């Protein structure tokens, strides 16, 4: 279709194979398998890469089980590797790093993989590539006899910076609650200390959420097992790269909580078979709306919402409810259910 | 055949719905 | 034994207990089993002592009638099976066998299976709690759904303007004390022809009308 | 099942009646005859409902051990002779019992010092027997994960009859199962994440040991130990990284797909990514406008490591 | 002739005859083997009437 | 066996026999065919089942 | 069989041996009795596999069997074939009322 | 007579290899002992279902979950708990 902005031309040892490994001007990465006596062109493959035309280089020895292989590495918008293993092909992205170019690099300090290049940025820089996904290992895994007191019990994340993680831990005999905040890719210390987590006593959570009442501040609200609700505030410190966390107030609830979200600007509760619905006070929780639910929802324990209109209720036996909100009469209304026995988990 | 409204001096939370909008007409 | 109205306030559906529930070996468990949700009833015929489909309406029991997407092969004209050859003609078709009886189209055989008709569906497939009962008529009930739909407020077909004597382009004979009493209450937004909609809408059989994201996945 | 060396096959199984009114365990033991082709109950036995895991141990009439009441087992008839011995887990404590009845040798499982007073009682979860030269041991293990070591000896004060010691071995992670490889490792199949691979580098507690011993000659003593944080019967040669269980996610990012977890037992942060790894071990600034780059093996120095690296700007060229 | 052949108070010879319906109509068409079996259905006995019910199923 | 075992449930403790005989003929071959695929579908509550499992409760 | 309702069969515990069909019963299920699309062997129990009646056929029990037997595609689906012996045990009043009228 | 003495015989023959038949005299207290032993060899035997239960019980291993699981088969077991 469009302008070639590179092409490449190699042969697998491996399998004697001619490919021909050619860069569009869109943004579009197409490979071609070259016939040695005539000279036919088959097996076409097509991906789309990104914004930026195509730039191709190659490497010519690169180790995949930490046998022989040889890769393209595909420069664009973003960079990609495409490679064959086991007469697969296999085209994946690189691991947050943008080059211009590429090149193999061989010392006697690094021996294996190694790789220089310049960067987006103007850098030039050394590296090694490490983990190729192949079909058994699609997912590269990072992290005396190593056993913890704490259990996880909830990963939360922020409702409008995507890239921020909040964990929370319980744990095992002692009722007590840690909790870590790992903004981007890195932790956060807690305050002016050394550590990198906040311990909260006499609280182990059953349910949390993270909710912004309003656009500037975030709050956690943690519900304990002793039947109550809990508010706290996440201050991030963003330049000594340090959180805090900070009670405001103790709410008393009837039942206890297992599913909580954020329903346009409160906060959403299912205690029992009850739907409540929270504004932030600053002395206790306030709650704006309640719904009973019909007779053979029992427990709810999963809900979601579609742009703050729909409910998708979820019965520990019977199975999804959906609701629409009522704004004139400040309730939830139930229009379709199932004709099946479902034991949900999650929707 | 308890809903709540907070009073501005904040410890309106042990109120209702009906109490604060008598407080309305007395306001 | 309990009672009646005892047996009636265990449950969340007291109009679901009759009286031989009563009789049940153990009541209690029968009644919470009948009000659990998407439980359906035993069929209802368990009383009689007759038989199963034995009643007057089978007298009445129309023959098939081939679905509309079928008549397309034509069979029907071709060989005729609602209400001939003497036993020597038909003992000489035997040794002087007659070909080509059907002139059937194979290719339309086969369009019609597969083709015409890949997303073909009847009209009636009765939902999940829906049990046949002996003198239900489901032709009236495809007729009645085809009724609403076709049939609008704003239109009379031709059939009607033959009986009511109210041929094209004229005002109905109810226009009149619509105008004293007043528009209907059940639609609030019909503009009829004459007393809130232009005159010269009035045109043909229409002389009022009411004028008031893609899913995951979809395929192109 | 029973290792009977060729005899007959016979295999013991704990059974609860289903219809019974009071809760009831049985001791049952099945032996398969050859010369008949059909199984056959051998013996049956009441035992205390709190009974929860069973294991076989060796013949022990080759380890000088009289598994008759007369001294010597010297009648040599073959219904005598054949006698299997079986260790059974209760809460609190063991049993080793007899097919015939005879014996009934009752040790406590040793208890820590630092009890959390939720979970009240110790079970044995799994177990194994390696047979030494002139010997064996069997390693038993606990629900809070206690490794402990039994050994069966000859008891040369009273009648040559069997003697029963527990002691305290090492602590890992509760595990499914145990295997011992002849090379002197040790494989535990664990119930939650992470498997691992140890070697022997001791073989426990001797027999002599009084302090550290629990015997069965008195069934009702108590040893209070304390858990080791540090391995030194065993060292660790590999673990194998499981996610089992996981119980809760986000995405972190959707180009590349990237999810963060937990790792349940030592409380890490896990990242699973679909990209190419890349380490960048070194980073050097370089002169703004930069397009292309070359690295060809450096002609001069022939049989050396040295290398050309050739940046190429619009304007200019470096070689280096 | 298969047709009379189906009276048979062997269940082999109308087993057989009905697989040479297959064999005949995969050289001539279905429609003339069709009219026959079909009109073959009204005779009073319940041997005829099976063993051409079988055999329009081979046909199809 | 979920949606099909909707049709059934009510007849089995029904007041009369005849209605009780034809609808543990077809239980029975049902649960031939699903003894575990069953289990999900029961019509038992804690209010119905004196013994029912408290585990089928907890939420984790 | 499906079709003679006196007829009794072994559902026995099925072992490692296989039933054989005679030439008059060749390609029927043991089940259904229907002669088309064959799935699984079948095996028959120990007891029905001893003897001079482990050559007999297990669905008509007096000519001898050639081939083998199978269970069909929609017995397989329905798990028919792993009930038990499907070996005929008695020979039926429809058998023994023809052979005692002709002499 | 024939038809309905197969079905008969049949029943025995389903309800010794398969225990949870019944016919119409059955009593609640033998079709609940049924719907109850057939969850809880569910409950112990898909192992997805046995870390479910073990962990939101909150039990020490998940050995001791499956033999909770399996002496709950038990009617003498409530009053084993009990009598501790
Ligand atoms: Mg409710
Ligand atoms: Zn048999
Ligand atoms: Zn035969
Ligand atoms: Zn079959």
């Amino acid at each position: 279709s469009e302008k070639i902005s590179d092409m490449i031309m190699v042969r697998d040892s491996s399998i004697g194979q001619l490919n021909l490994h050619v860069g569009l001007e869109n943004g579009v990465y197409m490979k071609f398998h070259i016939g040695d006596v005539d000279g036919s062109f088959t097996d076409i493959k097509r991906r789309f890469l990104g914004l930026k035309p195509v730039s191709l280089s190659y490497l010519r020895e690169i180790s995949v089980s930490l046998k022989w292989m040889s890769c393209v590495v595909c420069h664009s918008s973003s960079t990609w590797v495409s490679y064959t293993w086991k007469n697969v092909w296999t085209i994946r992205q690189l691991k947050d790093q943008n080059m211009l170019s590429c090149s193999k690099f061989v010392n006697a300090d690094v021996a294996i993989n190694g790789v220089c290049s310049i960067s987006s940025s103007g850098r030039l820089n050394i590296g090694r590539v490490s983990n190729f996904p192949t079909l058994d290992n699609w997912f590269h895994v990072h992290e005396m006899l190593q056993i913890s007191t704490f259990r996880p019990r909830t990963i939360l994340s922020f409702p409008n910076n995507p890239k921020s993680i909040l964990f929370i831990d319980n744990h095992s005999g002692k009722k007590q609650c840690r909790i870590s905040l790992q903004i981007d890719g890195e932790c956060l210390k807690f305050g002016s200390s050394d550590h990198l987590y906040k311990i909260l006593d006499d609280i182990d959570c059953v349910s949390a959420a993270i909710i912004d009442f309003t656009r500037q501040a975030d709050h956690l609200i943690i519900c304990a097992g002793d039947k109550r609700l809990l508010t706290y505030k996440i201050l991030v410190n963003k330049d000594k790269l340090s959180f805090d966390i900070e009670l405001l107030h103790q709410t008393e609830i009837i039942s206890p909580i297992h599913a909580m979200l954020k329903f346009k600007n409160f906060l959403l509760t299912a205690m029992g078979s009850t739907i409540v619905l929270y504004g932030l006070g600053k002395k206790q929780l306030l709650r704006r709306s309640v719904t009973q639910t019909p007779v053979s929802i029992t427990k709810i324990v999963s809900m979601h919402q579609w742009n703050y209109e729909r409910l998708a209720v979820g019965d520990i036996h019977e199975s999804v409810t959906l609701f629409i909100w009522d704004p004139a009469g400040n309730v939830f209304i139930p229009y379709v259910d199932d004709s099946v026995k479902r034991h949900v988990t999650v929707l | 055949q308890e809903l709540e409204l907070e009073e501005e001096d904040e410890e309106g939370n042990v109120m209702s719905k009906k109490v604060y909008d008598e407080l309305k007409k007395q306001g | 034994k309990p009672s009646l109205s005892q047996l009636k306030s265990q449950v969340p559906y007291p109009q679901i207990i009759e009286w031989y529930d009563c009789d049940a070996r153990y009541p209690g468990l029968l009644a919470s089993i009948k009000c659990t949700k998407n439980v359906i009833p035993v069929p209802s015929h368990w009383q009689s002592k007759k038989e199963y489909l034995s009643g007057r309406s089978l007298l009445g029991k129309r023959p098939f009638e081939l679905p509309d997407i079928i008549k397309k092969t034509n069979i029907e004209q071709m060989r005729s099976t609602l209400p001939e050859k003497s036993l020597k003609e038909a003992s000489r078709a035997r040794v002087q066998p007659k070909m080509g009886a059907l002139d059937l189209d194979y290719k339309k055989l086969h369009d019609v299976f597969f083709k015409i008709g890949a997303n073909w569906k009847p009209d009636h497939l009765l939902c999940f709690g829906d049990v046949y009962y002996e003198n239900r008529n489901l032709f009236e009930e495809t007729n009645w759904k085809r009724m609403v739909d076709h049939k609008r407020p704003g239109r009379i077909s031709q059939e009607l303007r033959a009986i009511m004597n109210l041929p094209e382009g004229q005002l109905p004979p109810w226009c009149m004390k619509m105008k004293d009493i007043g528009l209907p209450t059940g639609y609030p937004d019909l503009k009829i022809a004459g007393l809130n909609w232009d005159i010269t809408n009035l045109k043909g059989d229409v002389y009022g009308k009411i004028i008031p994201r893609n899913y995951f996945g979809a395929l192109i | 099942v029973v290792d009977v060396n060729f005899n007959n096959p016979c295999f013991v199984t704990l059974e609860i009646d289903n219809a019974a009114t009071q809760l009831s365990v049985h001791l049952i033991f099945y032996v398969l005859e050859l010369g008949l082709n059909h199984i056959v109950k051998k013996a049956d036995y009441l035992v205390n409902p709190s009974a929860n895991f069973v294991l076989s141990l060796p013949d022990l009439s080759r380890y000088n051990i009289t598994t008759s009441l007369s001294d010597n087992n010297y009648d040599a008839d073959y219904d005598t002779l054949f006698n299997p011995f079986v260790v059974i887990g209760f809460e609190n404590h063991i049993l080793v019992k007899d097919m015939n009845g005879f014996f009934s040798l009752k040790v406590e499982i040793p208890k820590r010092s630092i009890t959390n007073s939720r979970h009240k009682n110790v079970t044995i979860i799994s177990g194994i027997v390696q047979k030494l030269k002139n010997d064996f041991f069997v390693l038993l293990q606990s629900n809070h994960g206690d490794l402990f070591k039994l050994t069966v000896s000859p008891d040369t004060n009273d009648r040559n009859r069997p003697l029963v010691q527990l002691s305290y071995f090492d602590t890992i992670q509760n595990s499914h199962q145990l295997h011992i490889f002849k090379n002197g490792y040790l494989f535990a199949l664990s119930e939650m994440n992470n498997n691992f691979l140890f070697q022997f580098e001791k073989l426990g507690v001797e027999k002599n040991d009084f302090s550290n011993v629990l015997t069965s000659k008195d069934p009702n003593k108590s040893l209070v130990f304390e858990p080791s944080i540090k391995l030194q019967n065993l060292s660790i040669l590999s673990q194998q990284l499981n996610l089992n269980p996981s119980i809760k996610s986000q995405i972190v990012s959707d180009s590349p797909l990237s999810i963060a977890t937990k790792h349940f037992t030592n409380n890490k942060i896990i990242t699973l990514t679909n990209a190419v790894n890349y380490s960048n071990l070194i980073s050097t600034s370089l002169p703004p406008n930069a397009t292309k780059l070359w690295l060809i093996p450096d002609p001069a120095t022939t049989g050396d490591n040295n290398t050309l690296l050739f940046i190429t700007f619009p304007k200019k060229t470096m070689i280096l | 002739e298969l047709l009379e052949l189906l009276k048979s108070t062997n269940k082999e010879i109308r087993r057989s005859a009905n697989a040479t319906f297959g064999f005949i109509a995969e050289a001539i068409g279905p429609h003339d083997v069709l009219v026959a079996l079909l009109n073959n259905l009204k005779v009073q006995e319940r041997q005829l009437r099976v063993c051409t019910a079988v055999a329009i199923g081979i046909v199809a | 066996p979920g949606l099909f075992m909707n049709y059934i449930w009510a007849g089995l403790f029904h007041p009369a026999k005849n209605v009780r005989k034809a609808f543990w003929r077809v239980y029975n071959n049902m649960y031939v065919m699903y003894q575990d695929a069953m289990v999900p579908f029961y019509p038992v509550t804690p209010d119905n089942n004196e013994e029912y499992i408290e585990e089928l409760d907890l939420v984790l | 069989s499906r079709h003679q309702f006196d007829l009794i069969m072994c559902l026995k515990q099925p072992g490692v041996q296989t039933g054989l069909l005679c030439e008059k019963c060749d390609g029927k299920c043991p089940i259904c009795d229907s002669y088309v699309r064959p799935k699984r062997k079948v095996r028959v129990c120990e007891n029905c596999s001893f003897g001079k009646q482990a050559k007999n056929c297990i669905i008509c029990n007096l000519n001898v069997g050639v081939n083998d037997a199978f269970y069909c595609w929609e017995c397989c689906r329905l798990g028919k074939d792993k009930d038990g012996c499907p070996r005929i045990l008695n020979l039926g009043s429809n058998r023994l009322d023809r052979h005692f009228e002709k002499k | 007579m024939a038809e309905k003495q197969r079905q008969l015989k049949l029943q025995k023959i389903y309800k010794q290899k398969y225990i949870g038949l019944g016919d119409e005299s059955t009593t609640r207290e033998q079709w609940q002992r049924n719907v109850r032993n057939d969850t809880l060899n569910t409950l112990q035997g898909h192992s997805a279902s046995l870390e479910y239960v073990s962990l939101s019980r909150g039990d020490l291993s998940i050995r001791d979950t499956r033999i909770h699981l399996l002496k709950s088969m038990s009617p003498g077991y409530k009053a084993y708990l009990r009598e501790e």
